[PDB]
């Protein structure tokens, strides 16, 4: 019963979102530039930063419900593609169906959209986690960093053309893109001193993957003259270009996604970041390079042993999980379970086209929403309590109730309770690794579900619990309908995304 | 009352969680957080220990169902599992950390250290936890996979 | 068992009690930085014990070449240091055991011919 | 607020009883005697009043992670330049102490003579105790061009 | 007391000099502190373990306590500084260890013990706080102004900036009428 | 129906405190309509230029990358 | 519609700022030509009356403006109010509005403070018959009919002021403060002094009627002088 | 019987650091 | 810091001008001068700070309504799978 109207619907939602983003920023940036001689705030009610905020949060917003109904029109074009190949076995009867583009707005990079669930997925990731950190950095933004307002709008657009092009060098492109607005972010919104210097350390980290990747770009451009990202079926690479390519890709792609040993960028930008910013870091910034990872170790032949990369998968596992007990900071704390995270997911990647895909899609949306779950609850707790550090911060619970329970309930959700994505993903990954090296699992499991997971419930467990006796004029009231209602949407999104339709995964 | 390993595992880890709250209930203390930290962590020891039985029950039968696990682990006793140096017989393998995980919940030698420090809760919840509620889980798992441990 | 007079390498603080450190470092903030006013802008005075266990491990550097060896136990260092080797050594021998008998191998399978997880794939006339 | 003793209803306190006095020998052999005040450099004190024989290209150096800080940050890149040298008398000089090793480098790497006493005016962070200190300040060289101008 | 001999990593020496004297370096004590608190630390042991116990003989437990306050008058007439009286410290410091009793019974009304802290008492300050006025009334002028000082409004519990513009309602007339009619006068 | 100017009217009559309490309200009324209007006029100040410079820059844009 | 109005003003307001740029460089440009230095001479650039966008000063051509002071912004002046020398009523934030008989002195400063709390107006509002001294400062304060302020007075933001009262010259009011009616206040944090007397009342009230009447003088003789626009 | 004071502040007493917390004691 | 407007216009703020009355005669020479304004917050009886106060039925129409849409949307999907103009209801249903 599929029909024509479906497919061009798909195809139209998916084209003209982006266009919907992209007019919005134009005319909000419009309107900045053009209101004020100096695009800084006038200290008034009557300010443009106002219409800035609003048109920012509302677009990102509209977006994210078109992108909801454009994803639910992919699922079922992609399903009844899959069913109109499959179905028909008579010899002369071949699915070769042609679509006409409209006449009503151009393609962006004389460019073919073509979609993918993994891609999809990572585009709701950026506007959810985008709409969360754009929430949390209200309180950063005054008076000379609102250019930044922007900022989240880019990346959207980025990751937009990211997930929605069938080009080599246009994804390499936007996968080098994102450095610059973040940079600038940390740079100019952090209120530490030290974040100085830990913006130059992240830009110098990830660029060296940056050139790493680029050099494997380089490669496959130079040797195969194509750029369509499906040509790479008709050509073949030798033994020695194919293990170069895949070395160059994995440790690239391993810097941004922080793998060991080359995570003290993400520590030190992590602990001195803005808090708002941290969520949107660690959730969304670091899955573009798996994204980008999966499509070219999946478009290229490789005959190489993948066990010194599942190695250093596992070591990293391993070396976060055991450095979570020695960590009296909460955001430092969480670092190193986005790191742990990270590298679990990353594993999920070392067997090429496999299974192990589906469960490395639905760790990477669990990983996303937990750590913005963990890094808003660190921002609360240093926004209220003028601490994020466990000496200085004791019975949270006792004052702020509501917090204390976010945090206890979060730690349940990390814990990998049954019903959350969270334990579908370990499911599906430790099922696969069970059968692939059973005692690597065994020892991975120990390590990350025991010796991490305790590591990290002291620190909290010692936060939420205890008596505030210090400081008794200065203690804080309580969650705001805002951070209450974003706590809540994550734990909605990680209790019934379960439910969503398993044919993809 | 749980009809398959998954909502085994489920209550298993709900039980293990309000045990901690009812042992924590004295939450200014720092003290009883002790006791009840010390819980909390046998009770994820056992869990590790119950969800990497359940992920060897179903990568050995496509099935997670408890009735048909019960009715089905006598064709695969025969069968071995190839681990890191050793052939290890797959029904000692699963009985090892099914039983393992019963004696952390059921308090045995060795694994009781936490029972005499869980005694911080209020005479109420100690009684319901020692009685038949959380110190019994282990026999639950004993009885309801018997035929395993045939 | 742990005392600070017999510790001997182990280190962890003294119990003795000493005087509050005159100077010790401090929280920073970027200049003309916006303050976070967040339920009444009130901000209570710093313990300066707290503060310098908050900012000693970040600047804590080790004072001659291979001290890190020595401190705490070696042995447990060299098998920290030689964990990644363990780990590769063991997955290799796991994986001999998926080559003798037919299981799953540490390899990049290429089942699709470059075919993406549910991709579109149109024509347009 | 702090670093204070006055209570409700005080009035202030003069200025000449905190003003803490330096005493120098310029590079043309004669005495200067100037006034400076806790918490601001050596170098500021002296650009302040004007004191002839320091060149000062860099400035101070860097304005965060500064080397007035009391625990130096690790991260500090040090100073700049070693045009702000001063000769400093042995009874504060060893209440001063031993040397930093930037500014040890940067002392050394100096262009003109160096002696055993010398410090940076931009390194040096003005105490009480140094009351009365009496310093020497000959002719710093000229590093750029731009010191012309 | 604080009884707090099982918890801060006490060793074993640290833990025999609290429970022998009230002190962790009874050194810093004179010649009667240490004897009258050893004596005390005695008789409240022996007190718990022959009056408080399991069968206890109340016949013994007299002619205990009797040797012992027997031996402490003397260990208090001798002096400081002699082997006598340090045989006597070292024997019932020796009692004390042979007594000593894992999981002791430690009185309700000291720190540390347990119920302790079981609960969380609200000073003033907390009773006070009430940034709206439900329970406290709250004057629309935030604050009253001191002398001295610019009267500028109280920084807000929630300080989100995701405000709009001022808002007016619909057909609201906002005409500069002062304007218009100053102008009409002049003509 | 009419504007009346209350801070110039004749308020002799009234008590003072009924006095200051007129005036406090009429400075508050004459007030939100000066604020309507500034705002009416920021407003017009933002319109304007999207309006004028949003198809240049579309078109700058489509010509640029297409 | 409103918002189509004000967008229409705004742009015929910059088409007339581009035309008067463009004829003042062409005619700077035709001086360069001609070898003529006309442009080049500095004239003080201070206009009495400047107006913000949207925000004119209004007052009566009764009124007595000192050619030496300034009105900006939304300022409204009454029927025979009178400003003195050098006094400056900034009023560009909010608005500020004077009386019909008030003579506000030489070098007094008016400026309204950004915000204020809840039912506090933010705007200068003065009684008919008040009579400021010269020297002094006001912000954002309210004051009633037949009230004199001496000379060197600051009042500070939310204070009231009721009819009849008396503040001594060289006081201070602090912020959010009530001055009851007839009562004389002084001192740098005001005190409480007396209640006033019928005398005192009478005296005020022939002060600021002779104020009025010497402002009145001095329009006509800067008029004759040629040092007052006949507006 | 007798009208007690309520409750002291004093059951929690507030704790005074006076030594070093460590890096290695974390 | 804040700079938004506090006097609005969409509605009159609750207030009560009687608990603090201000001083108007009798002051001494040292006392300070009154506060002009005493005007405090007064709630709407029967508020409750401690639950959501919500008295309106437009969110439970509205959830009400998409279930309500849901189930005749799913009741046409499935007379379409089944190719029929409307659900042919069988006359015994059993246990699945
Ligand atoms: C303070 C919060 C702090 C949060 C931050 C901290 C977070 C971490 C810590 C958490 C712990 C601390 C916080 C807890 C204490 C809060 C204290 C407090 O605020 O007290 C006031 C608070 C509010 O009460 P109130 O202030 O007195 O009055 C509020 C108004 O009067 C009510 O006005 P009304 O009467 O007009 O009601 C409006 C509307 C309430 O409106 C909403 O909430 C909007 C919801 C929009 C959808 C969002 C996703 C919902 C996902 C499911 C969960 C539903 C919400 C219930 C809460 C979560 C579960 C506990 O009510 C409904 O109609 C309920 C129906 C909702 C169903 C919507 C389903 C959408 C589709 C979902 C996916 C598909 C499902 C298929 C199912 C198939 C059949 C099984 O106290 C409560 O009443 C608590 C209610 C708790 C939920 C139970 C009641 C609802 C049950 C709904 C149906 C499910 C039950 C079984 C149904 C079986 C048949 C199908
Ligand atoms: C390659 C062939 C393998 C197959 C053959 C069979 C296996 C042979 C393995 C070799 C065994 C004999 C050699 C070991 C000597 C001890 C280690 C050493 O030399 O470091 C310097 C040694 C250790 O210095 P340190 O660790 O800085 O001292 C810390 C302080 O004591 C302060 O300590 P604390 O109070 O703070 O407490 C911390 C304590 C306790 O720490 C803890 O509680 C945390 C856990 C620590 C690890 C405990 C072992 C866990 C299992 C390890 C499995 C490794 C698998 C990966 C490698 C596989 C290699 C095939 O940390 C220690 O364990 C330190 C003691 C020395 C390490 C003992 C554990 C590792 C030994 C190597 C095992 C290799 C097994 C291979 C086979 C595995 C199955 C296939 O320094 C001393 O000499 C001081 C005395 C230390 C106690 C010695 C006790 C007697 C040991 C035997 C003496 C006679 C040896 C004759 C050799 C003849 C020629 C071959
Ligand atoms: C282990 C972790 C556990 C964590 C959780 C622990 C437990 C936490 C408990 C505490 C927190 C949750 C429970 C309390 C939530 C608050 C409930 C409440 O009452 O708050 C009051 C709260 C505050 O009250 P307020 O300040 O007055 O604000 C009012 C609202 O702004 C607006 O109020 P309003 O009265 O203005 O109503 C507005 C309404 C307006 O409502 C209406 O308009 C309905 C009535 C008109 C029907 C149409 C008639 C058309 C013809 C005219 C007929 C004549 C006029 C009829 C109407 C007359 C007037 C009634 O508009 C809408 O709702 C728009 C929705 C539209 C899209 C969805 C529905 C449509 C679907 C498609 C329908 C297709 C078929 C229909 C086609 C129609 C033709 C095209 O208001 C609300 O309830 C608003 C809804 C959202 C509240 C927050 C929900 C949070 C949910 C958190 C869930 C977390 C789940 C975690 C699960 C974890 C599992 C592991
Ligand atoms: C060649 C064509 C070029 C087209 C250029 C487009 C020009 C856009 C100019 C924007 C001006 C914004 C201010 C308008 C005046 C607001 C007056 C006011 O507040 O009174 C309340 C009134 C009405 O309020 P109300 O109380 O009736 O609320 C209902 C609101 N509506 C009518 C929308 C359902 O005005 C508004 O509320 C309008 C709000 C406008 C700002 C919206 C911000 C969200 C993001 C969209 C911004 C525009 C970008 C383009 C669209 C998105 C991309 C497709
Ligand atoms: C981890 C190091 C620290 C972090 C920085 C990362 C730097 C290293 C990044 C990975 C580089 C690739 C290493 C694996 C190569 C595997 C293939 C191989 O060489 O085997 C012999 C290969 C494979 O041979 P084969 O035996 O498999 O089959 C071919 C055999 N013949 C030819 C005989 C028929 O043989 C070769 O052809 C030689 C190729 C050597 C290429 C080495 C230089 C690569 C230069 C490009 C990358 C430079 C990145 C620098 C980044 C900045 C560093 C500061
Ligand atoms: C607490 C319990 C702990 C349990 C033990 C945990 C692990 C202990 C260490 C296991 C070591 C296993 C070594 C053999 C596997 C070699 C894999 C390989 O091919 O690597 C070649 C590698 C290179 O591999 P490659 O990847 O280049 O191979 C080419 C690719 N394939 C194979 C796919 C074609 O070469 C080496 O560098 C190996 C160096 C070995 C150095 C000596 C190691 C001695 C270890 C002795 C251990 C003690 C005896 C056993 C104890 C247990 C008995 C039950
Ligand atoms: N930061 C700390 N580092 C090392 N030991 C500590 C520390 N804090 C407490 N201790 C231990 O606590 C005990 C003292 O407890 P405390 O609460 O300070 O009461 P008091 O000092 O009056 O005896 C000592 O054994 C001391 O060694
Ligand atoms: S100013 Fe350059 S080193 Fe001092």
């Amino acid at each position: 019963m599929f029909n024509l109207n479906t497919i061009y619907l798909s195809r139209i939602f998916i084209e003209f979102n982006f266009y919907f983003l992209f007019f919005l920023f134009l005319i909000s940036s419009i309107i900045f530039y053009f209101s004020k001689i100096i695009s800084i705030q006038n200290l008034n009610q009557n300010s443009v930063f106002n219409f800035l905020k609003l048109a920012n949060i509302f677009g990102i917003l509209i977006s994210f419900f078109i992108h909801i109904i454009s994803f639910w029109f992919y699922c079922i074009y992609s399903y009844n593609l899959s069913l109109n190949i499959f179905s028909d076995i008579n010899l002369y009867n071949s699915n070769s169906i042609e679509l006409l583009n409209n006449s009503l707005l151009p393609n962006y990079f004389k460019s073919n959209i073509t979609i993918d669930f993994f891609g999809l997925i990572l585009l709701t990731l950026a506007y959810i986690v985008g709409f969360v950190s754009i929430l949390a950095l209200d309180t950063r933004l005054y008076w000379k960093n609102i250019k930044y307002i922007f900022s989240f709008t880019i990346f959207l657009l980025i990751v937009y053309v990211y997930v929605t092009v069938s080009n080599i060098l246009l994804f390499f492109m936007c996968y080098e893109l994102l450095l610059i607005p973040s940079f600038l972010i940390v740079y100019f919104v952090s209120p530490s001193r030290r974040a100085i210097q830990a913006s130059l350390y992240f830009v110098i980290w990830t660029q060296l993957g940056s050139l790493l990747v680029l050099i494997a770009i380089s490669y496959i451009i130079s040797i195969t003259n194509t750029y369509e990202f499906n040509d790479l079926k008709y050509f073949n690479f030798t033994n020695s270009e194919s293990t170069i390519i895949i070395f160059l890709i994995f440790l690239g792609f391993g810097f941004k996604a922080p793998i060991w040993p080359f995570h003290y960028w993400l520590t030190k930008t992590h602990v001195e970041a803005p808090s708002g910013f941290s969520i949107y870091l660690s959730g969304f910034l670091v899955k573009t390079a798996l994204y980008g990872f999966y499509k070219f170790n999946t478009s290229i032949f490789i005959d190489i042993d993948s066990s010194i990369f599942i190695a250093i998968c596992i070591m990293g596992v391993v070396d976060s999980s055991l450095k979570m007990w020695g960590q009296t900071d909460l955001k430092k704390l969480v670092a190193y379970g986005t790191i742990q995270e990270m590298n679990i997911i990353y594993l999920a990647f070392c067997w090429g086209d496999s299974c192990a895909i589906l469960g490395g899609i639905l760790f990477s949306a669990t990983h996303a929403f937990l750590s913005a779950l963990m890094f808003f609850l660190v921002d609360c707790i240093y926004r209220r309590y003028h601490t994020r550090s466990l000496v200085e911060v004791n019975g949270i619970l006792h004052i702020t109730p509501n917090l204390g329970l976010s945090i206890l309930f979060m730690l349940v959700f990390f814990s990998g309770i049954p019903g959350t994505i969270k334990f579908i993903s370990e499911f599906y990954i430790f099922s696969g690794l069970l059968e692939a090296s059973p005692f690597i699992c065994f020892i991975l499991m120990l390590v990350a579900n025991v010796l991490g997971l305790i590591g990290f419930s002291k620190s909290w467990f010692n936060a939420t619990f205890g008596m505030p006796k210090k400081n008794t004029k200065y203690l804080p009231m309580d969650l705001s309908f805002k951070e209450s209602y974003i706590i809540l949407y994550c734990f909605f999104f990680l209790f019934i995304f379960s439910y969503f339709s398993s044919i993809f995964f | 009352s749980s009809g398959n390993f998954i909502v085994l595992f489920l209550g298993w880890e709900l039980i293990g969680l309000t045990s901690f709250f009812l042992i924590n209930f004295w939450s200014t203390r720092v003290g009883t957080l002790k006791a009840a930290f010390k819980a909390f962590s046998f009770n994820k020891l056992s869990d590790l220990f119950l969800f990497f039985a359940i992920l060897i029950i179903f990568s050995t039968t496509y099935n997670l169902d408890i009735l048909s696990f019960n009715n089905q682990i006598y064709l695969y006793e025969s069968y071995n599992i190839d681990m890191f140096y050793w052939s290890i017989n797959l029904i000692e393998i699963i009985s090892f950390f099914f039983i393992s995980c019963a004696f952390i919940k059921s308090a045995q030698f060795g694994a009781h250290i936490w029972l005499p420090d869980s005694m911080e809760a209020p005479v109420p919840a100690s009684a319901l936890i020692h009685s038949a509620t959380l110190v019994s889980a282990g026999i639950y798992l004993l009885l309801r996979l018997s035929p395993l441990f045939e | 068992n742990y005392h600070y007079d017999f510790c001997g390498r182990a280190y962890m603080g003294n119990p003795a009690v000493q005087s509050p450190p005159k100077e010790f470092f401090n929280y920073h903030y970027v200049p003309d930085n916006y303050p976070d006013a967040l339920s009444g802008f009130r901000i209570a005075y710093r313990d300066p014990f707290e503060v310098q266990h908050v900012f000693a491990y970040e600047n804590w550097e080790y004072q001659y070449d291979g001290q890190w060896w020595s401190m705490g136990s070696l042995a447990c260092n060299v098998l920290f240091f030689c964990t990644p080797l363990f780990l590769y050594l063991i997955l290799q021998v796991e994986e001999l055991n998926s080559e003798k008998r037919g299981g799953t191998s540490n390899k990049f399978y290429h089942n699709n011919a470059g075919f993406f997880h549910f991709q579109i794939y149109d024509n347009k006339q | 607020a702090g670093n204070h003793h006055h209570h409700a209803g005080d009035q202030a306190d003069r200025v000449a009883d905190k003003i803490i006095w330096i005493n120098i020998q310029n590079r043309i052999g004669q005495f200067e005697r100037i006034s400076a005040f806790e918490g601001e450099s050596l170098l500021e004190a002296l650009q302040r009043n004007k004191v002839a024989g320091i060149v000062a290209t860099c400035e101070g150096g860097e304005d965060i992670n500064t080397m007035l800080e009391k625990p130096i940050d690790p991260v500090t890149y040090g100073p700049f330049c070693s045009s702000c040298q001063v000769v400093v008398s042995n009874p504060w000089r060893n209440k001063m102490g031993n040397l930093h090793y930037l500014e040890e480098r940067n002392l050394v790497r100096s262009s003109y003579p160096t002696t055993e006493n010398s410090r940076l005016a931009c390194c040096i962070l003005v105490e009480k105790w140094m009351n009365e200190m009496i310093i020497s300040i000959p002719q710093n060289p000229n590093s750029v061009y731009e010191d012309n101008m | 007391s604080k009884a707090y001999y099982f918890v801060k990593n006490f060793s074993w020496a640290e833990v025999s000099n609290l429970l022998c004297y009230g002190t962790k370096y009874p050194t810093v004590l004179n010649h009667q502190q240490k004897v009258t608190r050893l004596y005390r630390a005695t008789l409240r042991r022996v007190y718990a373990h022959q009056v408080e116990g399991y069968k206890t003989d109340f016949k013994q437990y007299n002619e205990n306590i009797t040797d012992i306050g027997k031996d402490f008058n003397k260990m208090l007439a001798l002096k400081p500084e002699s082997l006598e009286l340090q045989a006597y410290f070292k024997k019932y410091e020796d009692l004390q260890e042979e007594l000593f009793d894992p999981a002791m019974i430690i009185d309700e009304s000291r720190p540390y013990a347990a119920s302790s802290g079981r609960y969380y008492i609200f000073d003033d300050y907390l009773l006070k706080f009430d940034p709206f006025g439900f329970y406290s009334p709250k004057l629309l002028s935030e604050n009253r102004p001191e002398e001295a000082m610019p009267f500028y409004e109280d920084y807000p519990q929630n300080d989100s900036h995701w405000n709009l513009w001022e808002q007016f309602p619909e057909d609201f007339e906002d005409s500069n009428a002062e304007r218009e009619a100053i102008l009409k006068s002049n003509k | 129906h009419q504007f009346e100017n209350v801070l110039l009217s004749n308020r002799k009559n009234l008590t003072p405190q009924e006095s200051v309490q007129k005036v406090i309200n009429y400075a508050l009324l004459q007030d939100a309509k000066q604020r309507s209007r500034t705002l009416r006029h920021i407003k017009a100040s933002w319109v304007i230029p999207a309006l004028l410079f949003t198809y240049p820059a579309w078109y700058l844009a489509k010509g640029a990358v297409n | 519609m409103k918002l189509f109005q004000a967008m229409w003003t705004r742009t015929i307001y910059s088409i007339g700022r581009m035309v008067r740029e463009t004829g003042l460089a062409l005619d700077r440009y035709g001086c360069k030509l001609e070898q003529d230095i006309s442009c080049y001479e500095p004239l003080s650039r201070h206009r009495n009356i400047l107006p913000i966008y949207d925000l004119v000063p209004t007052f009566y051509h009764s009124t007595f403006i000192a050619p030496n002071s300034s009105l900006i912004g939304a300022v409204y002046l009454g029927q025979n109010t009178v400003v003195g020398y050098g006094s400056t009523l900034r009023g560009d934030n909010h608005a500020i509005r004077v009386g019909h008989n008030t003579v506000i002195g030489d070098k007094v400063a008016i400026s309204n403070v950004a915000t204020l709390a809840a039912g506090i107006p933010v705007s200068t509002n003065i009684g008919n018959h008040v009579n400021i001294g010269a020297g002094c400062v006001l912000q954002s304060c309210v004051v009633d009919d037949n009230v004199t302020v001496g000379h060197n007075t600051v009042i500070l933001e939310g204070s009231v002021l009721e009819r009849g009262s008396v503040i001594a010259p060289n006081s201070l009011v602090p912020a959010g403060r009530l001055i009851p009616s007839g009562q004389l206040w002084a001192g740098s944090p005001v005190r409480y002094v007396r209640d006033l007397k019928e005398e005192e009342i009478k005296l005020n009230l022939e002060q600021t009627e002779q104020n009025l009447s010497i402002g009145k003088t001095h329009k006509s003789s800067l008029i004759q002088q040629e040092a007052y626009d006949r507006l | 019987g007798w009208d007690r004071p309520d409750v002291p502040l004093s059951f929690n007493p507030l704790y005074v650091h006076k030594r070093e917390l460590s890096i290695f004691d974390t | 810091r804040q700079n938004f407007a506090k006097n609005i216009t969409t509605t009159d703020i609750p207030k009560d001008s009687h608990h603090f009355a201000a001083k108007r005669s009798g002051f001494t020479q040292t006392e300070q001068a009154p506060f002009a304004y005493n005007d405090v917050y007064q709630y709407p009886k029967d508020y409750k700070p401690w639950n959501y106060n919500y008295k309106g039925n437009g969110v439970l129409l509205a959830l009400f309504l998409g279930s309500a849409f849901s189930l005749v949307a799913y009741e046409r999907s499935y007379a379409s799978k089944t190719g029929r103009y409307q659900r042919k209801v069988q006359q015994n249903y059993y246990q699945i």
